[PDB]
């Protein structure tokens, strides 16, 4: 009976033992500084593979309407005529609505003549929906670079950080893509 | 008429009143308690700013499970009709100086659910009032942000004298049916079944 | 904090367009557009990036074509003027009209001017575009934006 | 069981309003409609409108209570509403604190 | 010096009949000890939530003011701005008056806890009963508001919260009978006076090491910070049936049960108003000190200075300990408490009380 | 500059380091530079002091 | 010239310390520093906030905490 009360006594000076290691690591993990970042005050940068807006261009254009085929939903549009002078159609109005899109830039791959682009906007936000049917000359804007912005602060991101850093908010140095770029290889070696 | 779906049509203040306004409406603006309602992975998108990475905190909203504590709800994922009065009754439990914000391709409109679908609602607006909406599918956790930016320029609008528009009217009528009493639903009945342990 | 008076209000029926720049962290606009509303002025929200063609959608009519899926043929709306048809049954006690512009980062200077033409020449409604500011509240002349 | 089915504008209850409350009763449909400020109503359309529910619940004689056809009669409600405003009545007004056309844009005919 | 008698002499060569003279010079500390209390669970709260947000290394509330300091401001001013939702029932006034219940007396015992020798309000003879039996009247309310509530989930909630805090009370009040019977009295003053007889070596926390950890955990069991009551059996015990107001009262009332808390385990155990140095050696060494204020009013800012790091490091410790230890059950809870809290603390009473009647030196005689 | 020509980005401060891309157009000094990495035509705009013409 | 002037001299200047001057170079140290101090340091930063409140609920919203901008080439 005595082999019990020793046991739960071992078990409560273990249990004390834990709780006091779980202190300690809390207070170790005050010691850290907080990894997080500030909105809009410290904005990410984007990759050159993260997509967003699709950019349609009004002049390198035919209106052979093959993304159409590609998308799912068939969201751009073609207001293609018939021109009785030429022997061509040509492209009156181009509308995409954004509330349905899946954003997976799929229409932009299955393009010989680069027609449509990736541009870097995620800031979208709209009071009402009716106006997501963007024109052609909408869509033909410059986008907003995250560098140009004088109150914004850029901070890249886990892989985008020379020789391997696991914080990324200091950056006292001006290296990026740890590795090497494939120009300097064919001169030295 | 020539005009489809017409609009119908429909002064000195303090400077105490301002100042009480403003006061009233910086409250507002400082609190902002959101609802967590999230059936897909747009539920994990909004987790992922609760987490040290983004710090969703520092603005002031804080995760409440109550839809009685919470002036603003966030519907997030692919709404099953099934799940329509569900989502009524989440908003209609809510106290009266309530937001809408509407997350996803999904909610905002049909989203890919749109071409061949059956049970996917085509757009949350048609069961709750949005606000602001959100496109993406999904969106970046900084255009969620960027939906609360634009949320909180959005409050500041209101009024203290125009404060009577938060209510429903009543318009009620009663007529009668002519339908038949159905046999009730199974509630539970599932392990001591008589037609399972015994094989007919 | 900071008690403000009414001092936007004279600088927006002195000019014709005015460009505020406000903190882009919270919300701070909607003081002024409560006052202008307290004045006597309907307040219309509207998008900048999502505009198309000013001219096409202020003065005269647009059409829209709506995204089909294969189902439906393709159709065309007519879109009245926005500003037009605002102004058309707006009065109570006929005051006056605000465009306000939410993100006017993603715009280019050509248009400006003709927004700030199209401010003058018909004296009914006015423009408020936002800039993302720079750490304090303060309103400049878009014509010296535009010229400078 | 309480059965209902509403989205913005019509509200078909299985039971019966006393004070304000609801209580279960399969004798008793109540009809609310347009509980929310989002269109401007009148007495001669909200009167058709309940004319109209008044014969969808008389052609729906000799069928069981479920939530299919309650949420069918609701959607023609709606349908019927959609129709009273393309037809060329009454429409949106300009003193909610959100404006959100869920119905339709005005556009023009000619 | 004294304020109240220079007050009363003021109000005496103005001309007055020394009764409603005397009678109102009352509410102005019963005021300002209540808006100090105010000003300390708004200090509370966002010291919880920064601290909350250090362990976890993140940043705490920001852009509502210089660091965020206004958002308990903001938070009480909003919530009181919303919408008094009422459930479909009956007993709407019983419904109002629970957390009326609930508030009542938790706030009224705050004329037990002392801040120096005049620095108090009540200390007549038995300042512990008023503390404890006005802090076992919540449950009633608790109760009551369990039975307005008109639900299945939150009045079974509300019932093991009940059960949960009914049963803390008996080595909470154990453990103030194993010091009142070393301090031979029930008054703070005496218990404080006779751990600032000497410095450090009269502190009652190295006499009674056992019946300090015994409250500590009646105190952290009671004011929920590690039995969480507030996943409780469907969602919550207490909760989702309220508004903002009566939720804003039930928080206001557990940040100040936790204040109360936090000062009392100090003032029973440590004791506020103390220094390491016996103060009669400073005075000896300094120069003549009996009616000069100048040191004496930088002696009392440094007693209330002592009273705050001690509660501001009761209050860091228990909500470091929220997140530290694990969640466990109440049963668990419940075991552990009537298993661990009762017997120890009895026989802890018993050889303090051999210790008492063995050797009478170091002891109260 | 002219639109259609290959240009080279040469900051040290972003992350494109020598990336030739194609010039779309031209407005208020500022540069639509199309880049063709993998599958996907991204469009990344710049200064007109930042690139330089590569032949 | 009396004693009880000089007390009550004594309690304004106590009362303008506590008021002004503290919160002050609270206000500078607490973002001055922010992230090299320890963990007794920022409960002693902490604590700083804490005692000091009446004088923080005074000089909280005519304070301004906002990030410089800067230059580019
Ligand atoms: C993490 C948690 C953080 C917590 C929060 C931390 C931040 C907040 C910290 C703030 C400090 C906390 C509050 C301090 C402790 C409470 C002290 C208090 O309540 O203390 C209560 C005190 C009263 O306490 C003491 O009260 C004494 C009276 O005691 C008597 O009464 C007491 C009961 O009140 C006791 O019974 C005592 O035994 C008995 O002797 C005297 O008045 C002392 O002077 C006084 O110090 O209230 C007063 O201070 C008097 C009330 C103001 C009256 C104004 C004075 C009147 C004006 C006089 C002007 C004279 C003008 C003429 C001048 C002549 C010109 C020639
Ligand atoms: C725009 C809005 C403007 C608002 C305007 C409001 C202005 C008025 C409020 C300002 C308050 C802040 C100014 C500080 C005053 C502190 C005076 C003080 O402590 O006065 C001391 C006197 C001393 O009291 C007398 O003290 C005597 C000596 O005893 C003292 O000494 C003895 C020595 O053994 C014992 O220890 C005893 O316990 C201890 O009290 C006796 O106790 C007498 O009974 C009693 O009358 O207290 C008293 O009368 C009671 C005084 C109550 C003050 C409590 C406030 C909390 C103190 C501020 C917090 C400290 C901050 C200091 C910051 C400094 C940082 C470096
Ligand atoms: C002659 C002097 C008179 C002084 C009068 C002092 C009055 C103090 C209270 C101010 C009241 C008016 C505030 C107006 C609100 C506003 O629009 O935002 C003003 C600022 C905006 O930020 C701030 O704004 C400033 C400018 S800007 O907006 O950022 O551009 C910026 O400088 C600053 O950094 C930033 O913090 O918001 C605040 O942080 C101020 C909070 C003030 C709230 C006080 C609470 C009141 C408690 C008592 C309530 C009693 C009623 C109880 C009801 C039951
Ligand atoms: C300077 C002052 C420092 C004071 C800090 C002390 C406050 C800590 C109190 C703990 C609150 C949480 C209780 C939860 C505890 C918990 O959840 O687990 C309690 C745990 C229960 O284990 P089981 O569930 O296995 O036990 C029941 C089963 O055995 C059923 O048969 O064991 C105990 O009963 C032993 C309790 C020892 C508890 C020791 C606490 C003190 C540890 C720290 C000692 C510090 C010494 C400091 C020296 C400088
Ligand atoms: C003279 C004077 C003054 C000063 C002050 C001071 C000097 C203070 C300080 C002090 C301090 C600064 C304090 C604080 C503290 C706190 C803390 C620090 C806490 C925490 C901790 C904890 C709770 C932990 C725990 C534990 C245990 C128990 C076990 C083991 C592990 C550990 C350790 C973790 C002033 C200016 C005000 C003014 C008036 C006069
Ligand atoms: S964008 Fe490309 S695929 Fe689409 S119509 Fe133009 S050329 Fe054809
Ligand atoms: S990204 Fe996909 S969904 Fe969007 S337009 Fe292109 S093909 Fe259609
Ligand atoms: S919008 Fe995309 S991410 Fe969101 S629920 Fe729909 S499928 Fe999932």
């Amino acid at each position: 009976f005595l082999n019990q009360i020793t046991n739960y006594a071992k078990e409560a000076v273990q249990s004390a033992k834990y709780i006091g290691q779980g202190l300690s690591v809390t207070f170790d993990h005050m010691r850290r500084r907080p990894i997080t970042v500030q909105y809009p005050y410290e904005k990410l940068i984007p990759s050159e593979r993260f997509r967003g807006r699709i950019h349609f261009e009004f002049d390198k254009c035919i209106a052979c309407e093959v993304c159409v085929r590609v998308c799912p939903i068939n969201l751009p549009v073609v207001d293609w005529v018939f021109n009785k002078e030429l022997k061509k159609k040509e492209l009156k109005h181009y509308s995409i609505d954004f509330g349905v899109c899946i954003f997976c830039a799929n229409c932009v791959e299955y393009c010989p003549t680069n027609c449509l682009s990736v541009t870097e906007e995620y800031e979208l936000a709209t009071y009402d929906r009716h106006e997501l049917n963007y024109d052609s000359v909408a869509m033909g804007r410059i986008p907003y670079k995250v560098t140009q912005d004088p109150m914004v602060t850029p901070i890249r991101e886990f892989a985008y950080l020379p020789a391997g850093v696991m914080s990324g908010h200091d950056l006292p140095a001006g290296a990026q893509r740890a590795g090497e770029r494939p120009e300097a290889i064919a001169n030295t070696a | 008429p020539a005009i489809l779906n017409p609009i119908a049509r429909p002064l000195a203040e303090n400077i105490i009143l301002t100042s009480l306004n403003d006061v009233y409406d910086w409250a507002r603006l400082s609190s902002l308690w959101p609802l967590m309602y999230g059936t897909a992975c747009c539920f994990i998108e909004f987790a992922a700013m609760i987490g040290s990475r983004f710090d969703f905190d520092r603005f002031g909203l804080v995760p409440r499970n109550s839809p009685r504590q919470a002036d603003l709800i966030i519907t997030s994922g692919t709404i099953t009709m099934k799940m329509a009065p569900a989502l009524v009754r989440l908003y209609e439990q809510m106290p009266s100086p309530k937001y809408v914000i509407a997350m996803g391709a999904c909610t905002i409109t049909g989203g890919m659910f749109s071409s061949d679908s059956y049970s996917a609602v085509r757009g949350v607006d048609k069961l709750i009032p949005v606000d602001v909406y959100l496109p993406g599918c999904p969106p970046r956790p900084e255009a969620i942000m960027d939906a609360i930016v634009k949320l909180r320029k959005k409050i500041a609008n209101e009024h203290i004298n125009e404060r009577g528009n938060l209510a429903q009217t009543h318009r009620l009528f009663t007529a009668k049916h002519k339908m038949k009493p159905v046999p009730p639903i199974l509630t539970g009945q599932y392990l001591n079944a008589p037609s399972r342990q015994a094989p007919p | 904090g900071l008690l403000a008076g009414y001092q936007f209000v004279k600088d927006l029926e002195s000019a014709g367009a005015l460009a505020l720049f406000v903190p882009p962290e919270g919300g701070f606009e909607g003081r002024y557009q409560r006052r202008l509303r307290s004045k006597g002025y309907t307040t219309l929200p509207m998008s900048a990036p999502g505009l198309g063609d000013l001219a096409a959608y202020l003065t005269q009519e647009h059409g829209i074509r709506p995204a089909h899926t294969g189902k439906e043929d393709i159709r065309v709306y007519f879109q009245p003027p926005l500003v037009t048809y605002h102004l058309e049954n707006l009065p109570p006690n006929a005051k006056g009209l605000v465009l306000w512009l939410i993100d006017g980062k993603r715009l280019s200077k050509q248009e400006f001017a003709y927004l700030a033409q199209l401010t003058q020449t018909l004296p009914k409604f006015k423009v408020v575009v936002e800039v993302g500011g720079d750490r304090v509240v303060r309103w400049e002349p878009l014509a010296d934006w535009v010229a400078a | 069981m309480l059965l209902k089915s509403t989205t913005r504008h019509v509200h078909i209850y299985a039971g019966h309003v006393v004070d304000g409350e609801v209580h279960p009763d399969t004798e008793t449909l109540t009809l609310n409609v347009d509980p929310d400020n989002e269109l401007e109503w009148n007495e001669a359309a909200l009167a058709k409108v309940e004319a109209k529910f008044r014969e969808l619940v008389a052609n729906a004689a000799g069928e069981d209570l479920t939530e299919y056809n309650l949420r069918r009669i609701g959607s023609d409600l709606e349908h019927f509403i959609r129709s009273l405003l393309m037809q060329g009545e009454i429409g949106y007004n300009l003193n909610s604190r959100v404006r959100n056309y869920s119905l339709g844009i005005p556009r023009v005919n000619h | 010096i004294d304020l109240q008698g220079q007050f009363i002499s003021a109000l005496q060569s103005l001309g007055l009949s020394h009764d409603l003279a005397k009678l109102l010079w009352l509410p102005l500390p019963m005021l300002m000890m209540l808006i100090v209390a105010t000003v300390g669970v708004l200090v509370a709260v966002w010291l919880e939530r920064k601290i909350s947000a250090a362990v976890q290394q993140r940043i705490g509330p920001e852009y509502i003011g210089p660091l965020g300091i206004l958002a308990p401001l903001a938070d009480g001013l909003k919530l009181i701005f919303k919408e008094d939702v009422l459930p479909a029932n009956s007993d709407r006034w019983l419904f109002t008056l629970g957390p009326a219940v609930v508030v009542i007396p938790v706030f009224l015992s705050y004329i037990i806890v002392p801040f120096g020798q005049n620095l108090l309000i009540s200390n007549l003879a038995m300042g512990v009963f008023l503390w404890i039996a006005l802090s076992s009247i919540a449950p009633i309310g608790l109760l009551m508001a369990g039975y307005a509530s008109n639900n299945k989930y939150s009045l079974l909630g509300g019932l093991r919260a009940a059960a949960q805090s009914i049963s803390y009370e008996i080595p909470l009040a154990l453990a103030v009978l194993a010091v009142a019977m070393m301090s031979n009295g029930l008054g703070t003053v005496e218990i404080v006076e006779q751990q600032s007889q000497y410095g450090i070596l009269s502190w009652n926390v190295w006499r009674q090491p056992i019946g300090f950890l015994v409250f500590w955990i009646a105190a952290l069991a009671e004011c929920e910070r590690l039995p969480f009551d507030l996943e409780e059996e469907l969602v919550a015990g207490y909760q989702t049936e309220y508004a903002g107001m009566k939720f804003a009262l039930f928080y206001l009332g557990a940040y100040v049960n936790l204040v109360l808390s936090a000062l009392l385990v100090s003032v029973l155990y440590f004791g506020g108003w103390s220094f390491p140095i016996p103060l009669e050696t400073i005075a000896n060494l300094l120069g003549v000190s009996e009616t000069n204020p100048f040191l004496q009013i930088a002696f009392a800012v440094l007693g209330i200075t002592m009273t705050l790091i001690k509660a501001y490091f009761f209050v860091f410790l228990a909500i470091l300990l929220r997140w530290t230890v694990p969640r466990v059950r109440i049963d668990q809870l419940l075991d552990l408490g009537w298993k661990f809290l009762l017997p120890v603390g009895l026989v802890n009473l018993l050889l303090t009380a051999g210790l008492k009647l063995a050797f009478p030196v170091a002891f109260g005689g | 500059i002219l639109p259609g020509m290959t240009v080279k980005v040469t900051n040290p401060n972003d992350t494109y380091y020598q990336f030739q891309g194609i010039v779309q157009r031209i407005t208020d000094g500022k540069v639509a530079v199309l880049f063709e990495g993998g599958n996907w035509d991204k469009l990344v705009t710049f200064q007109a002091s930042e690139l330089e013409p590569v032949v | 010239v009396s004693t009880e002037l000089l007390v009550l001299g004594v309690y304004g200047a106590l009362a303008g310390l506590y008021l002004l001057v503290v919160p002050a170079i609270v206000y500078a140290y607490l973002n001055a520093r922010w992230y090299v101090a320890s963990s007794f340091e920022r409960a002693f930063m902490y604590f700083l906030v804490t005692f000091f409140f009446p004088g923080l609920l005074l000089l909280a919203p005519f304070i301004n905490f906002r990030p410089q901008p800067r230059s580019l080439n």
